[PDB]
């Protein structure tokens, strides 16, 4: 039907100002005044912040305002706050149907470094006895969201039967990922001991499982 | 209080149906416009269904004409989708929104129910637990959990000591395995002083496979 | 990640004596000042006692001085307060509180304690069902819930289907009765056409009796 | 020795700047420059939002701002949203202890009127099989935060045994209250019905229960 384009990402710094572009065609955001704005965090429903082009919806501040130059709609963020962290869709009705915008991720900046926690645990009595073995390096609390991971046992690098997450977002805009290194319950048994070693900024921290 | 409360998402097979349904209270269903929207996972939302306050005329996505109906009843206040030869790019969560002024906007909203479209089977997840180290607990803090391993699909919901523990508590997102089976794990920090007399059961579910898992956590 | 995890709170008749613990994680705990704050029900916060970095020096409300110690041993890395010859006016939540520089103010903050003193007796509650109806079930939507009956202290837990339901769950705060007890209800409101095929069950926890129910609200 | 004054409440309206005096001795507000604020919502740990009298904590916007005459710490808060609604309390170094203040209660007002929903439970068969009944009356999601209930039987009013409670902020800032109306299995049972019956800003709701 058609498609209402937005830009996929802005970001700004605490307390400025970000604006956000939505354009359609005539029939749409130049063929109503049926203009809105969705706010959504991540998983959790959108919620309505503006109507009819320029309203906020109750609760909403007057930080948020919309706008309309012919085909294209703006919203626009002023004193930015960690809490605007979030996606942002424009829609409007288009006659026989409605259309939501494509969306556009808005992060916050500032945000101080934080270097992961790192947790690691061996496998479990249960696993073992179900002749598998699963090592678990969870990593968390940690700003910003890249980190690097290197499994070991002794000395020496271990490489297959590793699988790690992307860092995701946890409440807090601050990152968390995961990674799982398989082994079968003989090659846990045989070395003295595994790393899992995460890199975050130059800066390396190690946690340590064995056998015992 | 003004709230639409939606069932019926699920796992089924490319070709499949299914139904789902949405019953609503605290406001004049009856005289609010109803529209079905849905989301990719890591994708935007897309509008596929509306139904004016008083039924039979309805509104379709291009994507889904043919093949899905949207319905009401105002004397149940409850809305409809059936969804018929699914594909696999239908997989999203589905939320019913509603509008009472049309052009308005929506701003009721359902919580949403995951419908995945996918030829793999309903795996349920094997539950382990992660014992407290006997190590930093030198130290004042202990780190307890559960390894989710193995389900499909998305996602597994966890508690601890049946939703009473909260504080502590870490679920980490799941891990896309070259199987295209998840796992995921739960961690909580606990006091270690508390590892003699306070019992730690981590409640896993998955609805998918009706699975619902009660692991106790003990030190190893 | 920078976190504080404390123990100890309870039901204790006057005169009595009780030990609160803070077990401290992810920050350097010997390089903070360390302080307990209470805050009785409905009041103000109040320091109450400090300890420095270092440990052995100490500082103490007038409030409670000569009955309360603060100690801490920084190679645990836990935070104590002995509270002995308690009175009814010590009654509060007890947080944990650290400062790494002082004269800066405290942002390390636990979770709270919940310190009761009364001549007491603790009474675990008697929890209820509270039926959807057959009248209201004619529209979309189902109110179901637990009523938990004549407990003391404060508080009570309630959660549902173990910790995996959580839309449309409201629980209200107690009544205290005549007697003294507490009542409270939990309720969820849930689609009524799940009323056949979904099971609703409230976990209702009461820490000072040892008290953990799970309770299978059923249509009647 | 040492108090450290507030006002007990101030009010404003969204958009609107509240100041908060806290009057020390020249012992502490005005005996160091160690004056904190705190902001606390209901049932949370205090969160630490301004130190060293004028410095913001990480991710406290500037619309939060600390100042200093003599023996008088004052806490600004410009552009008042609904989730600034909270209690603030100062803090200061007293040289050989520390002091709280008494509290402030900031409330932020318009928020919409809105009419509570009633849900009326009869008694259990589990509990009249105890030789109990206790029909539970929960009103919720009203704005502002008063009701009144009235309780009936058949035709007429019920006064004895009623426990009501006061209103509470939910999560929202919506209020919600309980009403209990305790009767013996035989006076339950020689009814027709049951009626709780709330009013809120002139307007009744009724719901009505009964035996079976």
């Amino acid at each position: 039907q058609s498609e209402l384009t937005q830009p996929r990402s802005v970001s700004g710094s605490p307390g400025q100002s970000v604006t956000i572009s939505c354009t359609g065609t005539s029939r749409d955001v130049g063929g109503y005044n049926y203009v809105s704005w969705y706010q959504q965090h991540p998983g959790k429903a959108p919620k309505l912040i503006i109507h009819d082009v320029i309203e906020r919806s109750s609760g909403v501040p007057d930080r948020f305002s919309g706008s309309k130059s012919g085909n294209t709609a703006s919203l626009t963020i002023s004193g930015l706050q960690a809490e605007d962290e979030a996606d942002y869709y424009c829609w409007s009705f288009a006659g026989s149907y409605y259309v939501f915008g494509t969306g556009t991720d808005v992060t916050v900046l500032g945000q101080p470094k934080a270097n992961p926690t790192v947790t690691l645990f061996p496998p479990s009595s249960e696993e073992l006895q179900a002749n598998k073995a699963t090592l678990v390096c969870l990593i968390s609390d940690f700003y910003p969201g890249a980190v690097t991971v290197a499994w070991k046992a002794d000395g020496s690098p271990v490489k297959a039967g590793v699988e790690t997450t992307k860092p995701s977002k946890q409440s807090n805009n601050k990152y968390a990922a995961s990674s799982y290194l398989s082994l079968t319950p003989e090659q846990w048994k045989s070395h003295r001991s595994y790393s899992c070693q995460v890199t975050h900024e130059g800066n390396t921290v190690e946690k340590t499982v064995a056998p015992t | 209080e003004v709230q639409l409360l939606e069932s019926g998402g699920g796992l089924v097979q490319p070709g499949g149906s299914l139904r789902l349904s949405c019953a609503a209270s605290g406001f004049t269903f009856s005289t609010y416009q109803m529209s079905w929207v849905r989301q990719a996972p890591g994708k935007g939302l897309e509008w596929v269904s509306g139904i004016v306050s008083s039924g039979g005329s309805t509104a379709y996505a291009d994507s889904v004409k043919g093949r899905f109906t949207i319905s009401r009843d105002n004397s149940k206040n409850t809305l409809y989708l059936q969804m018929n030869s699914l594909r696999a790019e239908d997989t999203a969560v589905y939320y019913c929104a509603g509008e009472l002024l049309p052009y308005y906007g929506m701003d009721v909203w359902g919580q949403g129910t995951t419908v995945t479209v996918s030829s793999a089977s309903t795996k349920g997840p094997s539950v382990f637990p992660l014992a407290p180290s006997s190590k930093s607990t030198s130290g004042g803090t202990a780190a307890l959990g559960c390894l989710v391993k193995d389900y499909f699909p998305e996602p597994v919901t966890v508690s601890w000591n049946s939703g009473a523990l909260t504080s502590g508590v870490h679920t980490f997102p799941a891990v896309l395995q070259s199987s295209g089976l998840y796992s995921l794990s739960s961690v909580v920090t606990v006091p270690s002083s508390s590892l003699g007399t306070q019992t730690y059961i981590c409640n896993v579910n998955h609805k998918p496979s009706n699975t619902k898992v009660d692991k106790k956590v003990e030190p190893k």
